[PDB]
RNA sequence: AACUAAUCCUAGCCCUAGCCCUACACAAAUAUAAUUAUACUAUUAUAUAAAUCAAAACAUUUAUCCUACUAAAAGUAUUGGAGAAAGAAAUUCGUACAUCUAGGAGCUAUAGAACUAGUACCGCAAGGGAAAGAUGAAAGACUAAUUAAAAGUAAGAACAAGCAAAGAUUAAACCUUGUACCUUUUGCAUAAUGAACUAACUAGAAAACUUCUAACUAAAAGAAUUACAGCUAGAAACCCCGAAACCAAACGAGCUACCUAAAAACAAUUUUAUGAAUCAACUCGUCUAUGUGGCAAAAUAGUGAGAAGAUUUUUAGGUAGAGGUGAAAAGCCUAACGAGCUUGGUGAUAGCUGGUUACCCAAAAAAUGAAUUUAAGUUCAAUUUUAAACUUGCUAAAAAAACAAAAUCAAAAAGUAAGUUUAGAUUAUAGCCAAAAGAGGGCUCUUCUGGAACGGAAAAAACCUUUAAUAGUGAAUAAUUAACAACA
RNA sequence: CACCAACUUCCUAAACUUAAAUUGGGUUAAUCUAUAACUUUAUAGAUGCAACACUGUUAGUAUGAGUAACAAGAAUUCCAAUUCUCCAGGCAUACGCGUAUAACAACUCGGAUAACCAUUGUUAGUUAAUCAGACUAUAGGCAAUAAUCACACUAUAAAUCACCUAUAACUUCUCUGUUAACCCAACACCGGAAUGCCUAAAGGAAAGAUCCAAAAAGAUAAAAGGAACUCGGCAAACAAGAACC
RNA sequence: CUCUUAUCUUUAAUCAGUGAAAUUGACCUUUCAGUGAAGAGGCUGAAAUAUAAUAAUAAGACGAGAAGACCCUAUGGAGCUUA
């Protein structure tokens, strides 16, 4: 036995601090608990992406709640205010809502007016003055 | 595992000890001495491998050249199988050919 | 038929701790006036017994000593003295034993 | 038994690990640890803050009356207390903290003033603050922990060795950055006890000539159940002040109460944010 | 092997000062080697946790099982020394705070089949440990009320936060 | 707040150097059934080693085994199913450490000898063959301490919901997302092998040619060798475990088969005068149930056959594996005989099964053609690839041919960055599904194209959207199982 | 008349582009040696140089599971004691075994549990001229006629040293076996084991305590019917008999 | 057998003592329809659902141990017979 390891217990260790908070024997059984961390890694990865994806999905639906206090559809709501050349996203819209309601009711009717506007533009044919919240500012 | 739990006792060398002080010297016998003596002559060890070197095969059969003559029955019985199994190895096994 | 895994110590411990495997505890103990040692209300106490048999085994061994032999049982009835005792009138014509000890406390 | 003594050299680090986190050492004063030089310590402090003082002052400050004695008891086996500069440095903070708040909280009533200012002269604020800027490490005293009456006082011994250095102008920034930064977020009946609120409003609406609020029931949902809601609004003159929320409606009646005072004096949610802007 | 439970009771802490509460007694006892399994030991060591030393002594008197009897003298000993060498005033005044079995070593052997075929035999051993801590024992348990209960629930739904936003 | 455990250093060993040996151990006993004081009754190795194995089979043949100084001549002359392989001499060279009674980039209790011991134990015998120990200067100081430290348990059972975790969260569980691991298969598994858990042990080795780094250079090398820039030195490489067999020499007939010698048993009843009859003892084992890790590695409970004979039984001796014995069942020869067992040849051989231990970066397959006692394997082409030299490549491609009435061919241009030659090297040589065109009539072949999501079609290897991979509580989009019963 | 939806693409910071045998390259864990360093490090030279997996080898500890299975007749005045209830191969010799023999003391290990020892330790034991074994004077000469109650009687398989002639010696008891609950079968195994006497005068104990479920095993009884059962009268029966191929 | 029944002994069950074996990737171990390799406790869609023991049945876990048999291959073997 001319060479051996000498350094088996600080290599087993680098696992097994990984797999404390397990359950049973995967906690600290080397080869139970070795195949549990690894399993435990790939999903911490692949769950670094789809939590973006999540949040999205809530700031939606509470969209949706805070306009339809309103009257209005979510789809309405968002694609009238950026014919209006408002650029705020959909993170800081929840928060107006849970925390400006007054803000939030103040670009409500904005949103109805353009809205309303285009129903009468569409209607309304031939050349016809253009809505006054209706007129674009230019950049060069 | 389970690792020690004390220091083991202390190893203390001694560098300048009369081996280590002249280590090398008359390895340069025959360049400065007019080569009457090759270094190789300075060697110390088993009579068959004095100067020499080889793979294990060419070891084991250079020592039965030089001693097996006065080898004991027992010793000398496995070296003959060493041989052999060695043979069969190198002349019929591997990845190239 | 073999089991075809092994049983984890959670649920062996949930098995082995139940309610129902434990020992009960017992309501039923005394304590005896008499000498003062514990016992079940529903039973007989035990240093108590205990001071009867060993004056009985007394007895039956001078009963055993007189008769001799087996096949010697009497046809008339038996009575037990103690020294500084001797046999009334209505004794008469009765097996005496005799002991050599006083007349314990408790015999009557 | 394998050879080598590293692997050895190792485990013995562990087994100190293992040993501190079951018997955890009694706590000890950097003083008596490695790498300490009092004279350079006490220099940099002065240059963290950005602010000058005298060394002989500042010195001074950290002496305690505590650590004299002990010394003395060691020597039978000079120094000069900051007894002097303490005094001074309390009774100006008590002063200049007065004069910060009644220009922001002008109506705000004079013993609603003395809350606040003894809120954060108290041993929680001061003592919370002093450690935080490495004042217990250069105190000097005969116990450790320092407590905290002893670590309070040593703190405003330091504001009075820099009043007397660079003046009172300094010293006042020096108690809005460091002082007042301590009521950010805090509500004011948190940091002043009022029972019967009520009572109180009564008496301030008085003086303005207004009259006795009018309680009613605003909203209301889930009565009968046992997770009511209830808001109730004090209306004066058939004009509404104040509007409150709770779970009973004598709960909700006095948070109508509070609401109406904060407005009166001023110390709403969304008052206008204090002013540290100011260089001078 | 260790022998812990044995030096536990060589303790010695510094002298109390006058304005403290009065520091009980402690008497840690055991019997080391005994043939029997300690799976079975358990039920009697349970059964005493939390008892008076009188009240554990008048039910292992009526045990049946083998272990009754050598728990029994193992608490007599205890009550002893606690007397004669630990400074405990009345033998009534005490409760046992901890006892419980454990493994000890044991003997391998042979058993034999019907085909020429055998098995491993183990001859078991257990250990016996128990703590007695001077005074009364502490009061049993008491099961929530039904207002104990809500005003729990109230508090999970004040505790509730806007989660997620900001 | 601790049990079971764990920590340790020296007992010895291994390879060389040196040297022949003169060790042949009170009394008594022992070759008799050894260890029994005296007569019986004589005492004595061996003709040439074989086979496995290599020749991809096998039949002549197959280094060492089966020893005669180092270095060279030389893997040369010669021998050989002239093939696997085998292999000299003439002739040159050499006094070597030389008290080195000494040394170690050898092992430290699963290592090093099997060894504390050829003991305990197993076998009738030849023969096989282990495990383990730990205080201190002093125990004439009560046997010492040290360690949250393995699995396993205890202290302390459990609480709707699910590969047991991850994103999270004020909050352990509730909500959302998610078809265990290795190997093998068609790049696919809810397929099928393997794993109760812990600790230790357990598997790639050589220098002909090439590339890199130096010395000297028409010469290099410390003698024998190579040379039309060479030559010398260094560094760089090719696994582990597993058969049924075959041969040589021992050991076995206390079981069983048959034989030799000396001995022994057989009541009662009917017949007779006996391989007769009924039926015990005794010998055998028809049929059924129980048992199946059994009381038993072939039994128990009943029920059955013979029982003065070719009967059964005891003691001692004989025949031995190319053999013996056999009222032939290819039965039996010490529980496993179509040919015993043990040791050695032996690390037998295995184109077949299983396994083959740190990280990162980069490139990459097809699985077509040809020969093969070849199709479970191998060699050559073709592919891929690393390095080097230097110059045209890929897509496209007019007319004008050759064909018959889209494959060749490749001017000039344009969009673009590859291509040829030289040197070295393996692996691979069975695919799968979708969509076209055929040919033998749902399969089976041949030919052209595409694919291997983490999104979508319900789950979803092969259909559709998709240039690599990183952090963020930003944003615009892609594919996307649904579609809106009469007259006229 | 739009919205939602993939690191596809853009944005802040960065990056510089698509399963797998095989192939080309940069680092590094551990230990030893040279020279240094001094709470465990540096440059070089080396090697038995790294294991979640071989129905791998050795040791340890779980699961199945406190489960399957194992055992001592009754009362008393007490286990070499008395009495009672029931069962029915015992005593010697040969072969083999080798202290298991007896007393005391222990209560660890052994008996598959206790009591008690068959276990551990210490001390003791089996006595022969008759029972059993071993037991050296020499050389010659010579044999027709079984056994079975041996008479009758036949038969067929044809069948257990003595006595004489000569030579030599001319009073003797040492040596060894002797115990037992015992041997061959891995075991305190429902198995195997020769001969003589005898058949209870010898030798023994089926139930640790309690309860009276299912299923399973063994025994006995059964109305009316009597092979209708089943591959088959297998098994059982108040039957145990007859005939034919 | 129609057509089964009753009793006793052994087993079984409860208490006391001693105490094995094959087996076992981890398990927080549900039903129905669909998908699929005649195949789903774990995948898709629905539904059901306080926590643990003791005694029973044998549908499933392609249930466990099978030295259990049929088909094919190898320039692997052995016994027997010959022309
Ligand atoms: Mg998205
Ligand atoms: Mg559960
Ligand atoms: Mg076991
Ligand atoms: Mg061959
Ligand atoms: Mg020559
Ligand atoms: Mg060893
Ligand atoms: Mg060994
Ligand atoms: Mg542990
Ligand atoms: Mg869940
Ligand atoms: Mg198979
Ligand atoms: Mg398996
Ligand atoms: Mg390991
Ligand atoms: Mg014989
Ligand atoms: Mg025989
Ligand atoms: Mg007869
Ligand atoms: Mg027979
Ligand atoms: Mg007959
Ligand atoms: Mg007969
Ligand atoms: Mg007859
Ligand atoms: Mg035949
Ligand atoms: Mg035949
Ligand atoms: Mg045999
Ligand atoms: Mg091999
Ligand atoms: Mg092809
Ligand atoms: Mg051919
Ligand atoms: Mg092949
Ligand atoms: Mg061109
Ligand atoms: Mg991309
Ligand atoms: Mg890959
Ligand atoms: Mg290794
Ligand atoms: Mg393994
Ligand atoms: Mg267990
Ligand atoms: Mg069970
Ligand atoms: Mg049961
Ligand atoms: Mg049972
Ligand atoms: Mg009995
Ligand atoms: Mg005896
Ligand atoms: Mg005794
Ligand atoms: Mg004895
Ligand atoms: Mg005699
Ligand atoms: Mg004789
Ligand atoms: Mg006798
Ligand atoms: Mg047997
Ligand atoms: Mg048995
Ligand atoms: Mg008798
Ligand atoms: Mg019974
Ligand atoms: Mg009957
Ligand atoms: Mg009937
Ligand atoms: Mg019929
Ligand atoms: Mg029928
Ligand atoms: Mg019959
Ligand atoms: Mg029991
Ligand atoms: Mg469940
Ligand atoms: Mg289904
Ligand atoms: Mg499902
Ligand atoms: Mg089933
Ligand atoms: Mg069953
Ligand atoms: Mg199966
Ligand atoms: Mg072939
Ligand atoms: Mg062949
Ligand atoms: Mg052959
Ligand atoms: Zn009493």
């Amino acid at each position: 036995l001319r060479n051996r390891l000498t350094d088996r217990y600080w290599r087993v260790q680098e696992v097994l601090k990984h797999a404390q908070h397990f359950r049973g024997r995967k906690n600290r059984c080397y080869r139970l608990a070795v195949r549990a961390v690894t399993r435990a890694f790939v999903k911490c990865t692949k769950a670094r992406r789809l939590k973006k994806r999540n949040l999205r999905t809530l700031w939606i639906n509470r969209i949706t709640a805070a306009s339809q206090e309103h009257g209005l559809k979510y789809p309405a709501f968002i694609v009238n205010l950026i014919k209006c050349q408002v650029e705020l996203n959909r993170k800081v819209l929840v928060d107006l809502a849970i925390y400006e309601p007054k803000t939030f009711k103040s670009l409500a009717a904005l949103a109805k007016r353009r809205q309303q506007e285009g129903f009468a533009a569409a209607l309304g044919d031939g050349k016809e003055p253009e809505g006054i919240f209706s007129r674009v500012v230019q950049y060069h | 595992a389970f690792v020690r739990l004390t220091l083991p006792p202390p190893k203390v060398v001694d560098r300048w000890n009369e081996k280590r002080a002249l280590f090398g010297v008359y390895d340069n016998i025959g360049i400065l001495g007019n080569f009457e003596k090759h270094p190789k002559e300075l060697i110390k060890g088993p009579v068959w491998l004095r100067g020499w070197r080889g793979n294990e095969l060419q070891r084991c059969v250079r020592k039965k050249k030089f001693v097996g003559n006065r080898m004991f029955i027992e010793d000398l019985h496995n070296l003959n199988k060493r041989i052999s199994y060695l043979y069969k190895h190198f002349n019929r096994h591997g990845k190239y050919r | 038929a073999a089991p075809k895994n092994r049983r984890t110590i959670e649920v062996n411990r949930c098995r082995r701790r139940n309610p129902q495997k434990l020992i009960k505890i017992k309501n039923n103990i005394d304590i005896c006036p008499e000498c003062g040692h514990l016992k079940q209300k529903h039973v007989l106490c035990g240093y108590c017994y205990e001071k009867v048999r060993q004056e009985t085994t007394k007895i039956r061994q001078q009963i055993g000593a007189q008769e001799g032999g087996p096949f010697r049982a009497p046809s008339v009835e038996t009575m037990v003295l103690y020294t500084g005792e001797k046999p009334s009138e209505k004794d008469q014509g009765k097996r005496i034993v005799e002991r050599n000890i006083k007349r314990p406390s408790w015999f009557t | 038994v394998k050879k080598g003594f590293r692997a050895a050299f190792r485990f013995q680090k562990e087994l100190e690990r293992w040993r501190l986190l079951r018997c955890p050492p009694p706590p000890v004063r950097r003083s008596e640890k490695p790498n300490w030089d009092y004279h350079a310590e006490v220099q940099a402090f002065g240059s963290r803050l950005q602010e000058t003082f005298s060394l002989d002052l500042l010195k001074t400050a950290f002496i305690n009356s505590c650590y004299i004695k002990s010394e003395e008891a060691k020597r039978q086996s000079n120094l000069k207390d900051n007894q002097e500069l303490f005094e001074q440095g309390l009774s100006f903070s008590h002063r200049c903290l007065t004069q910060f708040l009644e220009d922001e909280f002008p109506d705000l009533p004079a013993e609603g003033t003395e809350s606040l200012v003894s809120f954060l002269t108290g041993e929680a604020v001061v003592c919370h603050v002093a450690r935080n800027l490495a004042v217990e490490q250069l105190t000097l005293s005969a116990e450790f922990p320092v407590p905290l009456p002893v670590l309070r006082q040593t703190f405003f011994a330091v504001i009075g060795a820099l009043l007397q250095s660079s003046g009172p102008e300094r010293a006042a920034l020096f108690i809005r950055d460091f002082l007042i930064t301590q009521m950010t977020g805090k509500e004011l009946f948190e940091m002043w006890t009022v029972v019967n609120p009520m009572g109180l409003l009564v008496e301030e609406l008085k003086k303005r000539n207004i009259s006795a609020p009018e309680s009613r029931l605003t909203r209301q949902s889930g009565s009968t159940t046992a997770l009511p809601l209830y808001f109730v609004g004090l209306y004066c003159d058939r004009k509404l002040i104040a509007e409150g929320p709770g779970e009973t409606v004598l709960v909700a009646e006095e948070e109508a109460a509070r609401v109406a005072l904060r407005k009166l004096y001023g110390f709403t949610e969304n008052r206008r944010p204090w002013d540290y802007s100011k260089p001078k | 092997i260790s022998r812990k439970w044995e030096k536990k009771n060589k303790i010695v802490y510094p002298p109390q000062l006058p304005g403290e509460p009065r520091r009980p007694a402690e008497i840690y006892h055991c019997r080391r080697q005994i043939k029997y399994s300690k799976d079975k030991m358990w039920y009697l060591a349970k059964m005493i946790r939390g008892m008076s030393i009188d009240q554990a002594l008048a039910q292992l008197e009526f045990n049946d099982k083998k272990g009754a009897q050598i728990i029994k003298e193992v608490l007599l000993e205890a009550q002893d020394m606690a007397v004669r060498d630990h400074n405990v005033e009345f033998r009534s005044n005490l409760h046992i705070a901890e006892s419980t079995s454990g493994r000890g070593q044991c003997l391998k052997r042979i058993r034999y089949h019907g085909r020429g075929r055998f098995g491993i035999m183990e001859k078991v051993y257990c250990h016996y440990f128990v703590k007695l801590v001077e005074g009364p024992p502490p009061p049993p348990e008491v099961p929530k009320t039904a207002v104990d209960h809500a005003k729990d629930y109230i508090q999970q739904l004040r505790s509730r936060t806007i989660i997620h936003t900001l």
